[PDB]
């Protein structure tokens, strides 16, 4: 009585596949456009909002998690994959580093612990592995502004712009050509509505994007107002209005 | 207790009291302080007594064991080495144990193991073990020769063990005997202390050139 | 239960192969290229990033190239997620070793236990195994400059030039000619890239697309320090042998 | 704070004879001064021409005779109702004792009966392990007083007759049942009057291969 | 381990030729205060048997459910059954006795004293004894606490062998233990006025008198008076 | 794979059916249980130059009293042997004495119902039943000399001869007419010779047999090579003298 | 839970899976054992055809299990190395325990174990490995020579062949060898062996790796140029007896 | 205890260990020694509790061994000490730790240079040119210190070690009767047989 599953689910096909990688990338590349952009002022990074209903809140709704101060992060994907994912990876950030080293892991470190959840998941069985893709957008003090991209494998490579979702490969075609680095943060959030805009039609607004950067600081995100000691969050989502806003700025 | 093993010519002498006493009047002269591992092994009882008594009957069963899974002869050395390694496991917590492993193999001849509670691993050629230790080693050295035949060999056994049992209190009711042979262990009787008494004092003249 | 709801892939098959490693081998195969030519003042050590772009960052240049050791790295072809458990877990083994005797881990024992971890997971448990293939680039003063590869079934074989990934008959069919027995770094990074350009399709190699780095005796530098070129010293060297065509 | 151990007296006796053996034992229970029982069997039969006291204290006697009431049920049943032997039972005893001194055990055990080869048999036991076999053993509180007077005159040592009394003695022989039971019941009635321990009633099982044979005679009571 | 905060004491008992009778007083005591008067310390388990828990009332609290989910254990296996294979004296004191030797074993020991009083409804009487150190014995009357001290030599003259028992009827029975609780209300004040008791028939099934006060009141003292408060300057 | 709860219409397991298959595989093995001794044969067979014949043998003992012969595969026999030496080794400690023949079939027999995925009932920790099928023959104080056939399927009877291995057909039905109620060891021994040259297509030597015998003045004993080969010697002049 | 199956029945009465365990032992390299009467012979390919291997930290097919025991093998090296290590600690927890020098018979005895322990017990497979086990008793002078394979049965042998083309090796090994008249002297029996071994690597005199055991603890491995030298002499042979 | 003393000079690693278990007025036996080697040019020496000593001596030996056939290759001096501290600093936390303190007497064949390694049962491990253990050091340091100073052979070894175990057996009350010599170098392990002035 009980589980006596312990047969891994992900096993290899006579081609040098994985069965199931190769089904949760399908999901994927149906997921919903996102992107990521250095500015080297900055890191932009910006998802698709929706909604379910307009009867339904999308305050709730999660779209752009903090998973570390300094560091968001967006995906392409499964929606219930990335939650439960987001919170492991805050999890094992907080314990392990915030009072050890004093301080967050670094981008590249906290992509590797991401990468290692996901390999668990698909070396052993009983569960399915995860499926989903995501773009960690970051800053640290020791590396800069950075862009990575996770897999649903949990095979991780560097990135300075990207996206991942439906309709990639042109959306890349329209950031490269409009950002090749030292760039205002404030330019590469026109530069990102104007690629989207292409993009998605049949109804496009900032209502429908959700935004966030990590570029800024104000003393309420110190989360004092008194005499420092340390630097703190830099870490800031818009509001619908403020986005309005860089909407109407050409 | 006073309990000896000495390697000589003919073998080994294995001589031991037994005597177990209400108050200090010996009650029976019979106690048990020769265990019987196998046909050619002792082992003294000594020390913990139910320690002792548990674990050397334990010890003869993986020895049968040994030679079923192996077919060969156990070494005295195979035997002790066994037994401390689980005394100093459960040392701490109590476990006590006195024993000397004594036998005579083909592959070694008259091979003498003393064993404690601490977990020592000593191979010597004579030994008493007790609490009347030093007494009895005099009484053996003065007469001791490698060199001897098992009948004399056997008498001077015998002179240590009531030479330790007149001065203390822990020994006399009777004296055992036992002579481990190459084929195996004889018994050679139960003397008794009040027969033998009378005629030691005389004969060794030893704490006895001018009789006291 | 789990048996009519599972299916058993472990087992042997009627050649005497396990279904699972020879297919790992074939993953290994279309994966990027890793090249190990052992010198005998140094170890060269060549990689190709198969597909550089200006989207990617180019500038991380350890992408495929991992120290585990400041004397032993290892050169991947494969995933970044399979390797990621074993160089973790080889870092660990180090610090063990390091602990114990106070001395550093020879290369060959740090691979002997590798390999039996990858045994391991087709020899029990019904998992799967990983599928990158590694190659050890390493010291011991018992045998000199080492080279190993080591293989998903955890057989490991020593060399002095060898590869894994993709276009390795390529790079090997070249290299065993213009092999001197006996050379210099200098010599061996000459020879190095001669082989890569002929190995790389039409006009690609650059300093960009690939990752370099060399282990040599120094005397500025220690005794067995490894530089991991970052862009800037790859450029260099391009232009010297003038083979960045 | 807190030991139960203590002492609830009684006293028990085995003599091994020519073909037979017995185990006596008075039928008095004491806490202190106080009376527990004044019949309680104290001997008490446990199969196989075995019989068995446990004197000392009776917390421990309980437990020890359940834990082997049950092995001679689990021997019988893996090894189809083959009978259980006097050394055998010791040994399965000796590991009993051993069992437990992380709680050590205070009480003598004695076991009496018939060996299968034809000879009557008492083992006497060390509160913790061990057992050896002797010819005779007095147990008990009153273990100290009855010994001496037995050793004279079923053993023959310390003994000897009016002549030089060293080169003349007087010489072993194997007691009667009739003769036996006469020596019993004197050291029975001389301890009453000397020990609170022993009195009310006195249970001799005599074992023999015609079965376990009960007698019953008078002790004491205040 | 535990030491006594809440005691509760005396529970006595005797055998007659066809049935026992056991008496106790209804106490929670924390010391000297008596604190619960009312408590209940004979708990009948079925209509044959009774049993008398004396000792700590933490401990006595813990048994009294143990008990109750013995009754509702053996209406399981069939309904109608109290001598089919449940409810018979020698069962639940067997089953107290098993948790009472473990606990003490082990030294985090239940701090009470048992008296199981009954009358098997397939044989004859049943009375027997278990204590805190693991000793237990039978004898044709027993006490606890208080009582094995001095209501016990009261008992003794009536039965205290085999063959005084048939030679003893329910009213000589009834005037012992009726004598003996008087005598462990004057000597000892901690025992409570109000006491049960409960005389266990063969001829008539379980009869329990609960709430019964002692009665026959000595008023000695009064000759004694010599005064106490009784002052004149 | 194949189910290790799945029975056959009528109600016979297919694991159980299996096990039959491997120890029809084996060389013979044949017993005869005689007052005053219990034989126990097997052919060895093989013998080669490049062969060491002497120093393998399918007569192994577990204890000073008992033996027991295989027939089956051989690699199977090992994990039967290593549960019942420490069985019978922790009963002399106990009781100090012998332990049953019947009451170590049955421990053993126990080990044997684990295979596949585990029970409640049950933890099962194998993956299949055991190959090989017994004789184990012995002595006690309390039955004398005994020969017992342990099946790995749960059964174990209690014979008075019995022949195991591929061919056990022929070797049983020569055993009864050879069986007789005042059957002795050494008459027992030249027979079990006779069996075994028979069905034989090979001269018998002692590297292609084995003999044993159970005395009680010295237990199991093995009827050394020395000892086997003057009975073989004896047996040739005597049978060829018959024609 | 994984203890369950992952080795079951044939209908036959063998098992499918040790069936399939001696296939990749036969694919593979090809180990031998001949003895004389003073020694044990053991040639073990390395038929190196690549010339960019470094041999020197390429493995070896010779382990010490004991100073006088030695194993090799033909099989999976990845396996090989499970089964060597569970084997060396055989040894020396027998020394501690014992206070003895390991013995032969023990050693095989547990090197079969592990083996078929794993065939037996669910969720693990047998090893893909045959072995040979040679060495000496202690005080002995007498060659011990064992066979062990992956099943986990277990045999003596005079002499015996492994892997790829066994067929031919026991095959021509058989007319140069009696139990009554074996080799007294190293270098006739050495010849022999090289022999065998020569005629199934093809073209070998530096891919053949003999090592001779002579008692307690003598143990040499001749080198390249030994070897070369009795390939030589064995060219002259063939035009003696042609 | 059981007096233990090292010295190493120029040539040779020499540990002086006690040669006689004494009861009462005569010695019992006097044909003692206590140490085990770990390899040819690794040596151990043992003082402490008697039964902690052949519990951890043969657990330590063990491991080592298992070693040295695996990898066909022999640790150095400075590898065995820095395993036998971490294993003695694991037992110093543990409820029952050995009191066992050792010196290992090595010549690193892989450096070619001497090494003398002092480990107490804490687990402090130090190389010394001479050290003692316990109340000996105090009145042989005092020679030592003034009538040595490094760079001085064999010989010189000898004789200093006699003077050493003679003032030990006078004028401290510890009686443990001599001290039988061994050497460990480039060229293995002897027992220096003499022990007249050496």
């Amino acid at each position: 009585m009980t589980d006596r599953y312990s047969f891994s689910l992900t096993t290899f096909s006579p081609s040098g596949k994985l069965g199931q990688i190769d089904y949760a990338l399908t999901a994927v590349k149906q997921g919903v456009t996102s992107l990521g952009i250095k500015a080297t002022n900055g890191v932009v990074i910006a998802t698709e909002k929706k909604s379910s209903s307009p009867l339904a809140m999308s305050e709730t709704l999660s779209k752009v998690s903090l998973l570390t101060p300094d560091i968001g992060a967006v995906y392409s994907g499964m929606g219930p994959d990335y939650r439960v994912l987001v919170d492991k990876s805050r999890k094992v950030a907080h314990t392990s580093y915030k009072r050890i080293y004093g301080e967050y892991p670094p981008t590249k470190l906290l992509v590797s612990e991401v990468a290692k959840i996901m390999q668990e998941a698909t070396q052993s069985g009983g569960v399915r592995p995860f499926g989903v893709s995501l773009l960690i957008a970051g800053h640290d003090e020791f590396n800069g502004f950075s862009l990575y991209q996770v897999d649903p494998s949990g095979s991780y490579f560097p990135w300075k712009a990207t996206a991942i979702g439906k309709g990639s490969v042109a959306a890349k075609t329209f950031l490269e050509k409009r950002w090749n680095d030292e760039l205002e943060l404030e330019d590469a959030i026109h530069i990102a509505l104007l690629t989207l805009k292409e993009s998605v039609e049949g109804e496009f607004n900032g209502d429908t994007i959700e935004l966030a950067i990590i570029g800024d600081e104000n003393p309420d995100l110190l989360g004092y107002t008194g005499i420092p000691t340390d630097k703190g969050p830099r870490f800031r989502k818009l509001t619908s209005q403020e986005i309005n806003d860089r909407l109407e700025a050409l | 207790t006073t309990t000896l093993a000495f390697r000589f010519q003919g073998g080994i002498i294995v001589a031991v009291d037994s005597r177990a006493t209400a108050g200090n009047w010996v009650a029976s002269q019979t106690v048990k302080r020769v265990i019987e591992i196998n046909p050619f092994l002792l082992g003294t009882m000594a020390g913990g007594a139910a320690d002792c008594q548990f674990w050397e009957t334990w010890l003869g069963s993986q020895c049968r064991l040994h030679e079923l899974r192996e077919k060969e002869r156990i070494s005295v050395a195979a035997a002790s080495k066994i037994l401390s390694n689980l005394v100093y496991q459960y040392k701490g917590a109590g476990l006590s144990m006195g024993t000397m492993i004594c036998g005579y193999t083909r592959k070694e001849g008259p091979t003498i193991y003393y064993v404690d509670s601490d977990g020592t691993r000593l191979k010597g050629d004579i030994f008493c073990v007790g609490s009347g230790q030093t007494f009895a080693y005099g009484v053996l050295d003065s007469n001791y020769k490698w060199d001897l035949s098992v009948e004399d060999a056997l008498y001077l056994g015998k002179r240590s063990i009531l030479a330790a049992a007149h001065r203390d209190a822990y020994s006399g009711g009777s004296v055992n005997l036992y002579h481990v042979t190459e084929d195996g262990w004889i018994y050679h009787g139960n003397h008794d202390v009040g027969e033998l008494f009378w005629k030691v004092k005389e004969e060794e003249g030893s704490f006895n050139n001018v009789i006291g | 239960g789990s048996r009519r709801y599972d299916s058993r892939t472990t087992i042997f098959s009627p050649e005497g192969r396990l279904y699972q490693v020879e297919y790992a081998l074939e993953s290994i195969s279309h994966a990027g290229t890793a090249i190990g030519i052992m010198a005998s003042d140094g170890i060269v050590l060549a990689a190709e990033r198969k597909v550089t772009s200006t989207l990617l960052e180019q500038d991380t240049s350890t992408e495929k190239l991992y120290k585990l050791n400041d004397k032993i790295a290892v050169a991947v072809a494969g995933l970044t997620a399979d390797a990621e458990i074993l160089i973790n877990t080889a870092r660990i083994h180090a610090q063990n070793y390091l602990k114990t005797y106070n001395e550093d881990i020879p290369v060959e024992i740090l691979v002997r236990r590798l390999s039996d971890i990858k045994q391991g997971y087709t020899q029990h448990g019904g998992l799967r195994p990983f599928g990158v293939s590694f190659i050890y680039a390493g010291y011991d003063d018992r045998y000199g400059y080492q080279l190993y590869t080591s293989n998903p079934s955890g057989n490991y074989t020593g060399w002095k030039a060898i590869s894994v990934g993709a276009n390795t008959s390529a790079a090997q069919t070249l290299l065993q000619m213009d092999y001197k027995d006996d050379m210099k770094v200098d010599d061996a990074i000459e020879l190095a890239l001669k082989t890569l350009s002929k190995t790389t399709d039409s006009s690609a190699l650059t300093y960009d697309r690939l990752e370099f780095a060399t282990i040599r005796k120094g005397a500025n530098d220690g005794e067995v320090y490894q530089k991991i070129f970052k862009p800037q010293e790859i450029k260099d060297i391009l232009v010297k042998t003038g083979i960045t065509k | 704070q807190f030991n139960p151990y203590g002492d609830n007296g009684g006293t028990i006796l085995g003599i091994a004879g020519e073909d037979f053996a017995v185990l006596a034992g008075d039928t008095r229970n004491i806490t202190d001064y106080s009376i527990n029982s004044r019949y309680e069997p104290k001997v008490f039969d446990c199969g196989d021409n075995i019989v068995m006291s446990a004197n000392g204290f009776a917390a421990d006697g309980d437990a020890l005779v359940k834990r082997f009431k049950n092995s001679v049920k689990w021997y019988h049943f893996d090894h189809n109702d083959k009978k259980l032997s006097i050394n055998s039972a010791a040994r399965n005893i000796q590991h009993l004792l051993y069992g437990k001194r992380f709680f050590p055990y205070y009480v003598h055990t004695i076991i009496a009966g018939l060996d299968e080869d034809g000879k009557g048999a008492v083992y006497s036991f060390d509160p913790v392990g061990s057992y050896e076999r002797e010819q005779c053993r007095a147990g008990g509180a009153a273990a100290s007083l009855i010994m001496p007077f037995l050793d004279n005159q079923v053993n023959f040592k310390n003994q000897y007759e009016p002549g030089t009394n060293g080169k003349v003695k007087k010489p072993l022989k194997y007691l009667s049942v009739e003769e036996v039971i006469k020596l019993v019941r004197d050291s029975f009635t001389s301890a009453t009057e000397r020990h609170i321990q022993v009195g009310d009633g006195l249970e001799i099982l005599i074992v023999t291969k015609d079965g376990v044979r009960k007698e019953f005679y008078e002790l004491k009571r205040d | 381990t535990q030491q006594p905060i809440v005691t509760g004491t005396s529970v006595i008992s005797m055998k007659y030729d066809n049935g026992v009778i056991i008496a106790a007083d209804n106490l929670g005591s924390y010391g000297s205060l008596l604190r619960f008067n009312g408590v209940e310390r004979l708990i009948p388990v079925g209509d044959n048997t009774v049993v008398g828990i004396s000792g700590d009332i933490s401990d006595m609290q813990h048994i009294e459910r143990l008990l109750k989910d013995l009754v509702t254990e053996n209406a399981y296996d069939n309904p109608l059954a109290d001598a089919e294979e449940a409810l018979e004296p020698s069962y639940i004191f067997e089953y107290l006795a098993t948790v009472m030797y473990q606990r003490r074993s082990k030294m985090n020991p239940l701090w009470n004293a048992i008296i199981v009083a009954g009358v098997q409804s397939n044989g004859d009487q049943f009375l027997r004894y278990v204590n805190l150190l693991g000793v237990t014995y039978s004898s044709p009357t027993l006490a606890t606490g208080f009582g094995a001290h001095m209501a016990n030599p009261l008992l003794r003259k009536v039965v205290d062998r085999e063959s005084d028992i048939p030679k003893t009827t329910v009213q000589v029975a009834e005037e012992a233990i009726v004598n003996a609780m008087r005598v462990l209300y004057y000597r000892d004040a901690r025992s409570s006025r109000n006491f049960s008791l409960a005389i266990i028939d063969k001829n008539t099934g379980l009869t329990f008198k609960k709430n019964l006060q002692v009665e026959n009141m000595k008023w000695d003292f009064a000759k004694d008076i010599k005064g106490y408060g009784t002052q004149k300057i | 794979d194949r189910g290790v709860s799945t029975f056959s219409p009528e109600g016979r397991l297919f694991q159980v059916e299996y096990s039959l298959e491997a120890i029809k595989l084996g060389s013979t093995a044949i017993g005869i249980a005689t007052k005053e001794g219990v034989v126990l044969g097997v052919e060895k067979r093989a013998t080669s130059p490049l062969l060491e014949s002497d120093s393998i043998e399918k007569i192994v003992e577990i204890d000073r009293h008992i033996g027991c012969a295989m027939s089956g595969l051989t690699a199977d026999a090992r994990s039967m042997i290593e549960h019942a030496r420490t069985a019978a080794v922790t009963h002399n400690l106990y009781y100090d004495e012998d332990i049953n023949v019947e009451s170590l079939t049955q421990s053993v027999c126990d080990l044997a119902l684990r295979f596949g995925e585990g029970a409640s009932g049950e933890e099962r920790l194998m993956s299949r039943p055991f190959g090989v099928a017994l004789l184990i023959a012995g002595h006690d104080a309390d039955d004398g000399y005994q020969l017992f056939h342990a099946e790995p399927s749960g059964t174990f009877y209690r014979y008075n001869a019995k022949a195991i291995g591929s061919g056990s057909e022929g070797a049983q039905a020569e055993l009864l007419n050879e069986w007789h109620s005042s059957l002795t060891l050494k008459e027992a021994e030249l027979l079990v010779l006779k069996i075994l040259k028979q069905v034989m297509e090979e001269k018998l030597d002692e590297n292609n047999a084995q003999l044993s015998c159970i005395t009680k003045q010295d237990g199991f004993k093995i009827y050394d090579n020395e000892k086997t080969a003057e009975l073989i010697k004896e047996l040739k002049e005597k049978e060829a003298a018959e024609s | 839970g994984y203890d369950r199956a992952l080795s079951i029945f044939s209908p036959d009465g063998h098992i499918f899976q040790v069936e399939y365990a001696l296939e990749a032992v036969k694919r593979g390299t090809c180990a031998v054992g001949v003895k004389g009467k003073n020694c044990v012979v053991l040639g073990c390919e390395r038929r190196s055809t690549l010339k960019l291997q470094d041999t020197r930290i390429t493995p070896s097919k010779v382990s010490k299990i004991d100073s006088h025991v030695v194993l090799s093998f033909s099989g999976l090296n990845a396996d090989s190395r499970i089964l060597i290590e569970k084997a060396r600690v055989e040894a020396q927890s027998h020394r501690l325990t014992l206070e003895d020098p390991v013995t032969v018979e023990y050693l095989t005895r547990y090197v079969a174990g592990v083996q078929q322990r794993y065939t037996q017990s669910g969720g693990v497979r047998p090893f893909g490995v045959s072995t040979l086990i040679a060495g000496f008793d202690p005080r002995d002078d007498e060659p011990k020579l064992y066979q062990t394979e992956p099943s986990g049965i277990y045999s003596s042998w005079s002499a015996q062949t492994i892997g790829r083309n066994s067929k031919t090796v026991r095959e021509f090994l058989e007319k140069n060898y009696d139990r009554k008249e074996p080799p007294a002297t190293v270098e006739e029996c050495v010849k022999l062996t090289v022999r065998s071994l020569l005629e199934v690597v093809q073209t070998g005199a530096k891919n053949i790796e003999i090592t001779v055991v002579k008692p307690d603890s003598d143990i040499v491995a001749l080198s390249s140029e030994e070897i070369n030298q009795y390939v030589t002499q064995i060219e002259q042979e063939k035009q003696e007896q042609q | 205890m059981d007096i233990i003393l090292g010295i190493r000079v120029q040539d040779s690693v020499i540990l002086a260990s006690s040669k006689a278990v004494t009861r009462g007025i005569s010695v019992l036996k006097d044909s003692d020694d206590k140490t085990r080697q770990l390899s040819p040019h690794t040596l151990m020496s043992f003082a402490g509790e008697a039964g902690d000593t052949v519990q951890f001596a043969e657990y330590i030996q063990a491991n080592i061994q298992l070693y040295s056939i695996r990898e066909d290759y022999e640790l150095s001096p400075q590898a065995v000490s820095s395993f036998v501290r971490q294993e003695l600093a694991k037992s110093i936390r543990s409820r029952r730790p050995y009191q066992v303190n050792v010196l290992i007497g090595g010549y690193d064949k892989k450096k070619n240079k001497p090494e003398l390694y002092q480990i107490d049962y804490l687990g402090t491990k130090v190389e010394l040119p001479y050290g003692a253990h316990g109340y000996s050091g105090f009145y042989t340091f005092s020679l030592l210190d003034h009538h040595y100073r490094p760079d001085m052979t064999t010989e010189e070894g000898l004789d200093l070690l006699k003077l050493c175990v003679q003032e030990l057996e006078k004028r401290m009350p510890m009686d443990f009767k001599g001290v039988i010599v061994k050497i460990v170098d480039k060229d293995g392990i002897r027992q220096v047989d003499d022990f007249q002035a050496q």
